[PDB]
Parts: C-alpha cells; sequence; structure tokens
C-alpha cells in the first residue's frame, strides 16, 4: 500500500516467498517484483511467461520485453 | 533449371553470368582469370574446376 | 659453429627431459592424494552415520544447521555465478573479425594483451615493492 | 614446461589445504566418537571462506562494471591497420623502458635497506 | 563383464532416482513427499566418498559399446548433482533433516584427471557424452 | 607428453574443488550435529552478520537483474548487427599476420625477465624485513 513493494525485495523473511507466489496472480508489480526476486533463471523466466501470457492489459512491446528477458533466462 | 529446360533460357543464362561473377569476386577462395572468358553456357568454369580436383567447393558461402 | 649450438641443444633438453619427468611422477602423486583424500573423506560417511543414528535416538530435532546450509548455497551461489560471467566473457570475445579465426592477426592480438597483462603486474607489484619501500 | 611448474605448485598448494580441512574434519569426530570436541574450526575457517568471497564478489561487480564499459564501447565499436602495429609496438618498447625504470626503481632501493641492515 | 554387468543397473537407477524429483518447482503433504522420494536418500549416498569415487573413475576410464553407456550414465549424473547439489544442501535436506557436502567437491575439482578427461571427452563425436561432458566443467568452475 | 598431460592438471583441480565442496560440507555437518547443543552462539552471530549482508547484497536486487541481462539482451542484439558489417571488410587484412608473431616473442621473454626480477626485489625486501 505505502508502494514500499521494492524493500520486499529485500526481504528474507521465509515467509516471503509464499506470500509472493500465492499473491501472484496491481500485482503486476508482485510479479515484476517476483521474477526480479528470482534470482533463479529457470522461476524467473517461468514467472514472465506467464507474464506475457497473462489475460491484464500489458502493451507487447512489454510482453516482447517480458520474452525478451525470459528468453535471455534461456 | 539451365539444364533441366529444354529451352531459350537467355535470361537464366544471364543472372547465372551475373551471379557467377558476384561470387567470384565475393570469396577470395574461387577468383581470378579463368572466368572473365566465362559469359554463361554450359562452360562452367566450376563444373571444369569440379571434373579435375573434385566436387568438395568449400563450406557455404554467404553475401556479407 | 653449428655444432656447439647443437651442444647446448643437447644440454639444456634432456635438463628439459629431466623436467619433464618429474614434472610426470608430481602429478601421480598430488594425483594418488586425491584418491585418498577421497576413500577416505569417507569412510568419515562411520563416523558421521553414526552420529547420525546416534542422535536420532535422542529427544529430538535439529536445528541452527538452516544456517549453515544457507552459508554453503550462498557460498556455492556464487560461484554457480562465476561460470555465468565466465560463459558472458566468452561469448563477448567470440564476438569479434571472420573469414579466417585461424590467422595470425587474432594471434598477435591475444599474445600481445597477455603481454600487457603481464606488464601491469609488474608495474605495481614493482610499484610495492616502490611503495613499500618508505616504512624502513 | 615452465608454465607447467606454477601449476603443479598450485595443485601442491591446494590439496594441501584440502587435505586438511579434511582433516579439521575426520578423526575431530573421530574423538567425538570417544568424547571430546574440537570445534569453534569452524567457525575460523567458515569465516575464513566468508572473507574470502567477500572480496570474491568485488571481483565479480569489478569484471562486470568492465565489461559494459567495454560493450559500451563495441558500441561504438565499427571501421584500416599495419602502421598502428608499429605504433603499438615502439610505445611497448617505451612502457616497458620506465617500467623497468622502477624495477630497478625498487630493486636498488631494496638493496638500500639490505646494505643498511649490515 | 560381471563388473559392468552390475554397474550399469546401479547407475540406471541412480540417475532416474535423481529425476524422480522435479526440483524446477522450487527453483522456478509437500514435507511429507519430501521426505518419500528417493531423491534424497540417493543424494545422502552419493555424498559419501565410496560412492562418489567409484562413479567417477568410471569417468577416469572410459573405452563394448555397452561400456561406452556406463560413462554417458557416469557422465550425466555427476552433472545432475552438480546442478541441483545445491537444491539438496539447502531445499531438501532441512526439510527432512545424515551430513553435509564438503568431500564432494575437493574430489572433483582439485582430482585433476577427471577434469582432463572430461575436456578430453568434448571432442568425441557420443554427443551425450560431450555435451554433458562440457556441462560439468561449467558446473565446476 | 605435455600438450595432451594439460589433462590430469585441469581434471585434479577440478576434482581439488569438488572435494573442497565436500570438505566443506563435512566441516559444516560437523558444526550442526554434534553443535547443537543448543549452546552455539557468541562469535556465531558475526559469521552470521557476515553472511546476512553477502548474501541478500548480493541478491538483491539489484543486482540481478538489471545488470546481468542487460549485458546478455544487449549482446546479443551487437552479435545480430556486427556480423553484417562485417560482411565484408572487405579480407581482411588478416594475411599480413604471419609475423607480427615474431615480434611480439621477443616482447614476451622481455617480460618475463623483469617480473621475475621484481619478484626477486621482493625477496631481497621480506628480509628488510630488517
Amino acid at each position: 500500500q505505502v508502494d514500499l513493494a521494492d524493500k520486499l525485495l529485500q526481504v528474507a523473511s521465509p515467509f516471503l516467498e509464499p506470500h509472493l507466489v500465492r499473491m501472484a496472480k496491481r500485482y503486476m508489480d508482485l510479479l515484476w517484483r517476483y521474477y526480479e526476486k528470482n534470482r533463479s533463471f529457470s522461476n524467473a523466466a517461468r514467472v514472465l511467461s506467464r507474464l506475457a501470457d497473462m489475460h491484464t492489459e500489458i502493451s507487447l512491446q512489454q510482453r516482447l520485453e517480458y520474452i525478451a528477458r525470459a528468453i535471455l533466462s534461456a | 533449371l539451365f539444364k533441366s529446360r529444354d529451352p531459350k533460357p537467355l535470361h537464366l543464362l544471364d543472372c547465372i553470368h551475373v551471379l557467377l561473377i558476384r561470387y567470384v569476386e565475393n570469396p577470395s577462395q574461387v577468383l581470378n582469370c579463368e572466368r572473365r572468358r566465362f559469359t554463361n553456357l554450359c562452360l562452367d568454369a566450376v563444373c571444369g574446376y569440379l571434373v579435375e580436383l573434385q566436387s568438395m567447393s568449400s563450406s557455404v558461402a554467404v553475401q556479407a | 659453429e653449428n655444432g656447439e649450438k647443437i651442444t647446448s641443444l643437447h644440454r639444456e633438453v634432456e635438463k628439459v627431459k629431466l623436467d619433464q619427468k618429474r614434472l610426470d611422477q608430481e602429478l601421480d602423486f598430488i594425483l594418488s592424494q586425491q584418491k585418498e583424500l577421497e576413500d577416505l573423506l569417507s569412510p568419515l560417511e562411520e563416523l558421521v552415520k553414526e552420529q547420525s543414528g546416534t542422535i536420532y535416538l535422542q529427544h529430538a530435532d535439529e536445528e541452527r544447521e538452516k544456517t549453515y546450509k544457507l552459508a554453503e548455497n550462498i557460498d556455492a551461489q556464487l560461484k554457480r555465478m562465476a561460470q555465468d560471467l565466465k560463459d558472458i566473457i566468452e561469448h563477448l570475445n567470440t564476438s569479434g573479425a571472420p573469414a579466417d579465426t585461424s590467422d595470425p592477426l587474432q594471434q598477435i592480438c591475444k599474445i600481445l594483451n597477455a603481454h600487457m597483462d603481464s606488464l601491469q603486474w609488474i608495474d605495481q607489484n614493482s610499484a610495492l615493492l616502490q611503495r613499500k619501500v618508505e616504512e624502513v | 614446461i615452465q608454465r607447467n611448474t606454477l601449476n603443479i605448485d598450485k595443485l601442491k598448494i591446494e590439496t594441501a589445504q584440502e587435505l586438511k580441512n579434511a582433516e579439521i574434519a575426520l578423526r575431530t569426530q573421530k574423538t567425538p566418537p570417544g568424547l571430546q570436541h574440537e570445534y569453534a574450526a569452524p567457525a575460523d575457517y567458515f569465516r575464513i571462506l566468508v572473507q574470502q568471497f567477500e572480496v570474491q564478489l568485488q571481483q565479480y561487480r569489478q569484471q562486470i562494471e568492465e565489461l559494459e564499459n567495454h560493450l559500451a564501447t563495441q558500441a561504438n565499436n565499427s571501421h584500416i591497420t599495419p602502421q598502428d602495429l608499429s605504433m603499438a609496438m615502439q610505445k611497448i618498447y617505451q612502457t616497458f623502458v620506465a617500467l623497468a625504470a622502477q624495477l630497478q626503481s625498487i630493486h636498488e632501493n631494496v638493496k638500500v635497506l639490505k646494505e643498511q641492515y649490515l | 563383464a560381471e563388473k559392468w554387468e552390475v554397474a550399469e543397473v546401479v547407475l540406471e537407477v541412480f540417475y532416474k532416482l535423481l529425476r524422480d524429483y522435479e526440483p524446477q518447482l522450487e527453483d522456478f503433504g509437500e514435507e511429507i513427499i519430501a521426505y518419500k522420494p528417493p531423491g534424497f536418500s540417493l543424494m545422502y549416498h552419493l555424498l559419501n566418498e565410496p560412492m562418489l569415487e567409484l562413479a567417477l573413475s568410471l569417468l577416469e576410464e572410459g573405452v563394448k559399446k555397452h561400456l561406452e553407456k556406463a560413462v554417458q550414465h557416469c557422465l550425466a549424473l555427476l552433472n545432475l548433482t552438480l546442478q541441483k547439489e545445491n537444491l539438496f544442501m539447502d531445499l531438501l535436506r532441512e526439510s527432512q533433516l545424515v551430513c553435509p557436502l564438503e568431500q564432494l567437491l575437493q574430489g572433483i575439482n582439485p582430482k585433476a584427471d577427471n577434469v582432463v578427461n572430461i575436456a578430453r571427452y568434448l571432442y568425441h563425436g557420443n554427443p551425450e557424452l560431450a555435451f554433458e561432458s562440457a556441462k560439468i566443467l561449467c558446473c565446476i568452475s | 607428453n605435455q600438450t595432451t598431460s594439460v589433462a590430469k592438471i585441469a581434471q585434479y583441480k577440478r576434482k581439488l574443488m569438488d572435494l573442497s565442496h565436500r570438505t566443506l560440507q563435512v566441516l559444516i555437518k560437523q558444526e550442526i550435529q554434534r553443535k547443537s547443543g543448543y549452546a552455539i552462539q557468541a562469535d556465531e552471530e558475526q559469521l552470521r552478520v557476515q553472511l546476512d549482508t553477502i548474501q541478500g547484497e548480493l541478491n538483491a536486487p539489484t543486482q540481478f537483474k538489471g545488470r546481468l541481462n542487460e549485458l546478455m539482451s544487449q549482446i546479443r542484439m551487437q552479435n545480430h548487427f556486427g556480423a553484417v558489417r562485417s560482411e565484408e571488410r572487405y579480407y581482411i587484412d588478416a594475411d599480413l599476420l604471419r609475423e607480427i608473431k615474431q615480434h611480439l616473442k621477443q616482447q614476451q621473454e622481455g617480460l618475463s625477465h623483469l617480473i621475475s626480477i621484481i619478484k626477486d626485489d621482493l625477496e631481497d625486501i621480506k628480509l628488510v624485513e630488517h
């Protein structure tokens, strides 16, 4: 609510991972948070893919940026 | 296309003529004299080359 | 005039073979340190599944272990990353002149950079030493 | 061969620390077994690898930050040269020359101290 | 002949067991499931030095064609371990809970011949062996 | 012997690193099983402070994302572009590459002598440890 969300990336708490996961579907920020959150390439990519595929309006340019990012994680 | 067609294909002859000329200049490998004479026919410069040395042109050559 | 060269050729050749031999049998032995130090990290797989079995017949729980498990992954993780960084650098190097990689050109640019890097050291290891002298 | 000598001196040095952190490990826990204790090692060596790594991270960001300055360049990057090779080598034959300065520079400096000692 | 006869099946089971978990779900009744899979025990034993060593020598001594298969499995197995060594240490191990990792690396990274041999493998035309050999050095580095 | 013997050195080195990982992992588990005990703290937290720092440093944020793949996003685009510009240019100059073989050999020996002299300098220096 505070838009403290960036700070969220930092939080180590073991509780955090499930938090993001459950919330994952202005959730997009949560997801921008999530793929970024995942240091791991595989997990990150899977999210951006879903991000692109997702039904909330996101421009293709972004949809592609997601793919460009996701693909890079290849 | 050249040989296969029973016909005139003057056009094909010309273009192939242009192609060979285009190709030789591009790679240094093919380069030189037996060529200028060539004005496309079944007087394939490469064809003659293939008979003696071998069919092995080399790797694929692509336009830069 | 040539014969003499021949001489210090013979010389220095069998001292190269004194070399290699040696380095040869060296590599066996550094190699054997690797077969021993391995059998027996375990048979250290006794001594550690015993502790386990023993510890299990205890009250219960295990703890403050996770931190270490985190430490090793944490220490491990960057190792992951160095590889990736290596996997990048090579690609960058790869992107560089075509029609002939096998020429001398790149040969001279590689070797030369090797020289430049070595020169760098010599520089301030020297400057080190040069630096260092001040305390004296 | 020469080059091959430093390589073994590295493998030497290393199997030696690893034999051993492997030895702070068996036989420590060998005791345990009978009943003794070896351990706040680790704490030593664990914090030692940390310190170890601490710098390696800096090395990573140093290299990363070089890469992009380099790529960055590569972007500028894009045009003929024999003269330059020469221009390079006449410069290297200067660079080696000041470097030699310094090394004799130092070397003599050491020598001076060494003289003073006796 | 008998030696390879027994060794091969175990390697195959070994590999399967590693696959017998989906690590990507985490990377990209849970506690019980994690306890149950064989992957846990497999990793546990693999860390034991007679286990890793035996697997390693297979790589050292390479080449009937049958023997070659054993070699492929050896490499693939190690690659998988390296890939998810971290997962085991931090994800899996705590859930169930036995002992740590270090002995394996010194045997692999420091044994030189293994590294050299793998390097030699890249050239070999079995793609499985070569492709995987290439991967391992990457993980080790 | 030497050229294909590099194999043993490299293999040995990797084996070393894997054994180091196992060494560390065994070292670590001898400090969780005997050691709780639930004693453990003191020095431990300091270890732990260091480790905390390094770990989410890394994480997070910043680094990862941005950097690694502006670089990989990027690299590839430069790859695409470089190829063509290439095309041509037009041969080139390779050729004249043989030597400059040769003259680098001679710079290499000069540098190796300077490096070994600096190293000796500081010897003739720890001894300045006087």
